[PDB]
């Protein structure tokens, strides 16, 4: 295979903290300026707006992040993720991987305090 | 040829 | 004092004198064997160990071959190995085809050796055939299918050995051996379930239960025994819901390889009269309920009583976690009552020792330490009883060295040989001072050990007097490196409720309290409770404790949970939950962590590492595990413990009463067990067959 | 033949060790197999060297893997398998990996070589920096793990069915019907196998002294 | 009420609670008995007082203190 | 094909226990339940084959 | 050490729910070999609802924990300790118990006993 597919981009480590920084900078760019395609491609029910902040509040789960080469890893994983969902090789069952919290409501009794933990024993 | 709950018994107070 | 050798052309030096074979255990040379044991006599019988000595013309038994200087050992001789094929191949010829109905399927020894040493094919096909021998009973214990025998002499030699149970033996010459008992008489010792687990073969087996799953189906758990006061080392054996064994686990300390026969045949009672659900009483019968209806019935009797202080009783019992017991008492001190006992009777006041000192309810020599005594006398106790492996290693003791034993209390039939010394505590500080003022404190390394079947008396105190008085001016049996007032104790809880200060004070033994805590707590009496008070039972199975009931709440068993137990030595140990509790049962100390929320009480923790740090806050050799700390406060201790007693009861003449009617029925479980339930009168000593003679 | 043959083996694998001091760490040899130990920075010179002299020309890359070894401080160790059609000959190369450090990939040099790389990627998470389309292939898209790797368990995280309610297959955490049950614990306590004689010939072991 | 507290059985930071626990119990017991004392040890920990109140509410103090009499000292603002 | 627990002649049911075939599947199909009469004998008080799972091996 | 319970792509609860346990196999007491207890394995503590239950059609030991037969061996306990706080994870180690040395001869099986015999071999 000489020719890569179309958003790809060769997986390459930075040696600085900055570099890094610079690039999920643009990454987090791409994710939001091809936000409203999800909606249309992945026939999801809601708005462009819960997207968004679901990208933003995904990428605020490792903004405390020290280790250098964790965060390479971190950019690469997102890369791949970027990658999948722009085409349509993800389908619309595994882009809702994404947003659990969201579609439906399971039904009473979440368990709050230990009591409620406790009468279905840490369910 | 070829876990049991156990029974309710309450005493006298 | 050591010998440099060769085997295998390593090179290992081990201690002059030893066997051969523990060169080549040293080594890492893998030899194999089928008569020989590490905790055994040596015998030659089973001659599979062979092995190639240079200067000598034989092949050599390694076991019994001692250990010479300049020594050079192969192993990898081709007379070895054809050495190794021919044994193997003489010891296959009348075995009997079972191993689609033995026992040892995946965990025999003879099979899995016959493959990396044993021939290829067999040629007895001879006309005539196997031999029989037919077998013969032994016990309920110990299933005996004779016919599978190698006569390797390891059953006897256990049985005379260590167990001191002689009735075992070999009587025969050449083909027609037979290996036990041909009276027909019945294999009593108490600790006789460990026969079957060193068989090297499937000839001694369960009896209680057939074996019902295949050793590569089971599932090994590592847990801590809390039937007895040594906290033996077990290995819990599951499907998955159920519990299959017990097996003893190796420990260098405390047990070394042998189990008890309560310990070992009682998961019996793990599984046939559980609590599965919350009960409440109607009046005579009870109902079962939801959870929500337990726990709120609770709070309402709660309201409807209101025990303003110091009539919350809370009494423990035998076999119970010391995170349970945690929670037990800081719900109670929370509740604003130290009405906190335990379960035996005298229990309602300070056990007349203290709960200061640590030292003075511990066993404070090492249990290592008895193979070190020289001259130690027991009072009030029977160790064939309590702490059965106890009496392994007192015996051990006696048999190696020169060791003098007295007794003080009911005329036990020990293994050993104990002196009479008699019946009342006047007879016990006549011979303090007597005879064993001489004795005690002549011996190097002696030790004075104690039931506390005496801390049952109420006399205890006068008790305790004459004996801290003797260990305060004898400077032997207590001096700096050792100390050797010991006691004993009977559960796995009550050397580690006084770890927590889980005793009542002066005041609240005057009271009678309005609403009674059970937990475990199953020898009460009907006397012991009032009439009207409010009695609420957490257990694991129905008992007598949960008679007396109006709400049971089913807990967790030893096996199901992951908890601390602390023995008489002072080992903290955990136990690993093997499986989850069944049907509706839940965990000890998280039932009280919501009881009391319905309660006035927020107790700090939810969490088990929060128990773990809350546990350390109590006494950090707690959340320390399996290390044992000498106290350099023995001195003093012995002191404190006899400033107390001096002076607050009298001896009375009461005589010194055995502290269990029976070994094989208590601590809840082994009530419930069919397998006890026989066992008892099975070993009654009433009839022919227990006895030596007639 | 074959005793002479593995101890010319032997010898070619002394020389490229001497040809090569600075890269390679150790060589194996095991019945007519040639393994070449190799640090991960070392990657790409020695395998361009392997492509390119005539000596020594492999010029096709067969299949690589990696293999997880938890109780090492790398984890992962990347093998490379070569066959030099020309000399009718077999060689493998072995380097190591941490879960987050790379070791970079030769598909500049073997045009299959990409392919394997993502399957190995997947497979066992170890890196190729340098490689274009480097992303999962043959497990799920939205897959959360890498399944051939000791802390994964054998039926996974999750599963899968169709939830009526949102009219879509749902995915959701494990639950079996009949539990797995492993028949390892139950193996042998006895050791099977003894240590075995060497191969070695005798210009290649150490001489005593006298 | 209860208090318990805790030395390590080396001879560093807790010889002088060592020695207060040596002598003055004897006293302690006797100017409050209505309480229970209990002394436990680890091999190596922080000497440390806790000490329960009539709720349950228990309070701490940290004795790595050169002297006996400070020792004391730290007991009787505890109490 | 599908499968048959064969008896003996004069009618006995033939499998003894002895867990075998348990051990042995490369799918996990077999599942027996294995208890103890007062007889001595050995039987089967559960045999159970899942046939989504036989893989005719 | 790095935090890598964020790039296995593991689950959080298995990072902050579950104790695991370092433990050497002890010597079987059945048997006399000793080739199993020379790795250290890693294993996880059971939870109580989701260890196993029965089923009711056959009866069916069906589990809803998904470490329950997983297991690792590595080679020292350093190995493992390292292994598993890198994971994130909450160990034991349990410390193994081995036999004590004791000198034995075959000629202790006969000595002459001055006093009482108290003992009678039988070989
Ligand atoms: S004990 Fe003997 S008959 Fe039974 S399984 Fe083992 S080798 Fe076979
Ligand atoms: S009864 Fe068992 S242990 Fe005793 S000699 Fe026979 S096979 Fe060995
Ligand atoms: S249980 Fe299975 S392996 Fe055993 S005899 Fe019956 S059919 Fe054969
Ligand atoms: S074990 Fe050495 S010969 Fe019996």
């Amino acid at each position: 295979a000489i020719i890569a597919t179309a958003f790809a981009e060769t997986v390459k480590f930075s040696g600085s903290k900055q570099e890094l920084q610079k690039r999920t900078l643009a990454l987090y760019r791409q994710f939001l300026r091809g936000a409203p395609t999800f909606a249309d491609l992945y026939e999801v029910q809601f708005s462009i707006p819960t997207i968004r902040t679901k990208i933003r509040q995904e990428f605020e789960r490792h903004r405390f992040v020290d280790d250098l080469s964790i965060q390479n890893v971190l950019y690469a994983k997102g890369h791949m993720e970027y990658q999948e969902c722009i085409n349509f090789w993800k389908q619309q069952a595994q882009f809702l991987k994404y947003f659990p919290e969201e579609d439906d409501i399971q039904g009473r009794h979440q368990p709050s305090n230990f009591v409620d933990k406790f009468l279905k024993n840490r369910a | 040829k070829w876990p049991a709950e156990w029974t309710p018994k309450a005493a006298v107070r | 004092a050591e010998i440099e050798l060769t085997i295998d052309g390593h090179k290992v030096s081990i201690e002059a004198g030893s066997a051969l074979i523990q060169a080549c255990e040293k080594a890492g040379v893998t030899v194999p064997r089928y008569c020989y044991h590490d905790k055994l006599a040596i015998a030659g019988n089973c001659r599979m160990c062979l092995v190639d000595v240079e200067r000598a013309p034989k092949p050599v038994a390694s076991c019994a071959y001692p250990v010479a200087p300049g020594m050079v050992v192969r192993t990898d001789t081709e007379r070895v190995k054809q050495a190794r094929e021919n044994v193997m191949e003489m010891m296959l010829q009348n075995h009997p085809l079972d191993c689609p109905v033995c026992d040892q399927g995946g965990e025999c020894d003879l099979q899995d050796q016959s493959m990396r040493y044993g021939r290829d094919r067999g040629r007895f096909t001879e006309i005539t055939g196997k031999r029989s021998t037919e077998d013969k009973n032994i016990g309920p214990l110990v299933k005996t299918s004779m016919n599978r025998c190698i006569h390797c002499t390891r059953c006897v030699r256990f049985a005379n050995d260590i167990a001191g149970a002689p009735e075992l033996g070999s009587s025969g010459r050449g083909n027609d051996m037979q290996i036990g008992t041909y009276l027909e008489k019945n294999l009593n010792t108490e600790l006789s379930g460990n026969v079957i687990d060193l068989c090297p073969v499937g000839a001694l087996t369960n009896k209680p239960y057939a074996f019902r799953a295949r050793p590569w189906e089971l599932k090994k758990t590592e847990s801590i025994d809390v039937m007895d006061a040594v906290g033996s080392n077990i290995r819990i054996d599951s499907k998955g819901v159920e519990v299959m064994r017990v097996i003893p686990r190796v420990h260098e300390d405390v047990n070394e390889e042998w189990i008890n026969d309560k310990s070992r045949f009682a998961c019996d009672g793990l599984k046939t009269q559980r609590l599965t659900t919350p009960l409440i009483r109607v009046g005579d019968k009870f109902v079962n309920a939801t959870w929500d209806d337990a726990l709120s019935t609770i709070a309402k009797a709660y309201q409807q009583k209101a025990p303003k202080g110091d009539e919350f009783k809370a009494v423990a019992g035998a076999l119970v976690e010391v995170e349970s017991m945690v929670a037990l008492k800081d719900m109670t001190n929370a509740l604003g009552s130290e009405n906190t006992t335990t379960d035996t009777p005298n229990g309602n006041s300070a056990p007349a020792h203290g709960i200061t000192f640590r030292s003075n309810y511990l066993f404070n020599s090492s249990i290592a330490g008895i193979e070190d005594a020289d001259a130690i006398l027991l009072v009030g106790t029977n160790p064939r009883r309590e702490a059965a492996v106890m009496n392994a290693r007192i015996r051990k003791a006696w048999l190696r060295q020169e060791l003098e034993i007295a007794s003080v209390g009911p005329t036990l039939d020990a293994t050993f040989d104990v002196a009479e010394l008699g019946n009342t505590h006047a007879d016990l500080e006549k011979a303090l001072s007597g005879e064993f003022g001489e004795v005690l404190k002549n011996a190097k390394n002696p030790l004075i050990i104690v039931g506390s079947g005496i801390t049952d008396r109420e006399d205890a105190g006068a008790f305790f007097n004459t004996i801290g008085k003797f260990v305060e001016s004898t400077p032997s049996v207590l001096n700096e490196n050792w100390n050797g007032y010991n006691v004993l104790q009977r559960s796995a809880s009550r050397a580690g409720a006084y770890d927590i200060g889980f005793t009542p004070s002066d005041e609240a033994s005057k009271t009678t309290p309005k609403m009674v805590w059970l937990l475990g707590a199953d020898e009460v009496a009907a006397s012991d409770i009032p009439a009207d008070a409010f009695v609420v039972y957490q257990g694991h199975n129905g008992d007598v404790g949960a008679q007396f009931a109006d709400v049971v709440l089913p807990g967790a068993a030893y096996t199901e949970k992951a908890g601390t137990y602390v023995n008489t030595e002072g080992r903290s140990q955990i136990s690993r939950a093997a499986t989850g509790p069944p049907g509706g049962a839940r965990e000890d100390w998280k039932i009280l962590r919501a009881v009391s929320e319905y309660l006035g009480v927020a107790l700090p923790y939810e969490d088990a590492y929060e128990v773990r740090d809350r546990l350390a806050e109590i006494s950090p050799s707690l959340v320390r595990y399996d290390l044992v700390e000498p106290t350099v406060f023995g001195d003093v201790a012995v002191q404190h413990s006899l400033v107390g007693p001096n002076g607050s009861v009298t001896p009375s003449s009461a005589p010194l009463t055995e502290t269990i009617e029976n070994f094989y029925m208590t601590d809840s479980i082994s009530r419930s067990s069919p397998t006890m339930a026989k066992s008892s009168i099975a070993f009654n000593k009433d009839n022919k067959k227990n006895q030596a003679f007639a | 033949r074959y005793l002479q043959h593995v101890s010319d083996l032997h010898q070619y694998a002394k020389y490229i060790m001497a040809a090569l001091p600075k890269y390679i760490q150790g060589f194996s040899v095991w019945k007519d197999e040639l393994t070449l130990h190799v640090a991960p920075s070392a990657v790409i010179p020695v395998t361009t060297f392997l492509r390119d002299n005539t000596s020594t020309q492999y010029k096709s890359i067969i299949d690589i893997t990696a293999v997880d070894y938890p109780s090492r401080e790398n984890r992962f160790e990347v093998v490379y398998n070569f066959l030099s059609v020309r000399h009718n000959s077999r060689i493998r190369l072995k380097t190591y990996a941490t879960e987050v450090t790379p070791v970079p990939s030769i598909t500049c040099l073997y045009e299959g070589a990409n392919w394997f790389e993502r399957e190995a990627y997947d497979m066992y998470g170890v890196f190729f920096e340098g490689h274009p389309d480097l992303r999962r292939i043959m497990t799920d898209y939205g897959f959360e793990g890498h399944p051939l790797r000791k802390d994964f368990p054998l039926t996974g995280y999750t599963e899968v069915r169709w939830d009526e309610e949102k009219r879509r297959v749902v995915y959701e955490p494990l639950e079996l019907t009949q539990a797995f049950r492993n028949f390892s614990a139950g193996s042998t306590a006895w050791e099977p196998v003894g240590p075995g004689r060497d191969d070695r010939p005798d210009s290649f072991k150490l001489p005593t002294p006298k | 009420r209860e208090i318990r507290f805790h030395l390590c059985q080396n001879g560093s930071s807790s010889a002088p609670l060592r020695q207060f626990v040596k002598n003055q119990i004897g006293a302690f017991q006797k100017a409050n008995p209505s309480t229970k004392v209990l002394v436990r040890e680890a091999n190596g920990v922080k000497p440390i007082v806790f000490a329960r109140f009539d709720h349950g509410h228990e309070s701490k103090i940290g004795l790595d203190v050169s002297s006996e009499k400070e020792v004391a000292e730290r007991v009787k603002s505890l109490i | 094909g599908e499968h048959a627990l064969r008896r003996y002649p004069s009618g006995e049911e033939r499998c003894i226990a002895c867990k075998l075939c348990e051990a042995i599947c490369p799918a996990l199909a077999i599942t027996i339940d294995a208890e103890e009469r007062i007889d001595g004998s050995r039987r089967t008080t559960k045999y159970d084959i899942d046939m989504t799972k036989c893989i005719y091996c | 050490v790095p935090a890598h319970e964020i790039v296995s792509g593991a689950p959080a609860e298995l990072s902050r729910n579950r104790v695991v346990r370092i433990y050497q196999q002890a010597k079987p007491a059945t048997q006399s070999g000793e080739y199993g207890t020379f790795a250290w394995r890693l294993d996880w503590d059971i939870v109580d609802v989701a260890n196993r239950w029965e089923n009711d059609l056959i009866g069916w030991q069906s589990s809803g924990d998904y470490m329950q037969a997983t297991q690792m061996k590595f080679t020292s306990k350093e190995s493992a300790i390292k292994f598993a706080n890198k994971q994130g994870w909450d160990f034991y180690i349990q410390e193994p118990h081995h036999r004590k040395f004791r000198v034995k001869q075959y000629a202790n099986n006969f000595v002459h006993s001055y006093g009482k015999l108290k003992h009678i071999r039988t070989k």
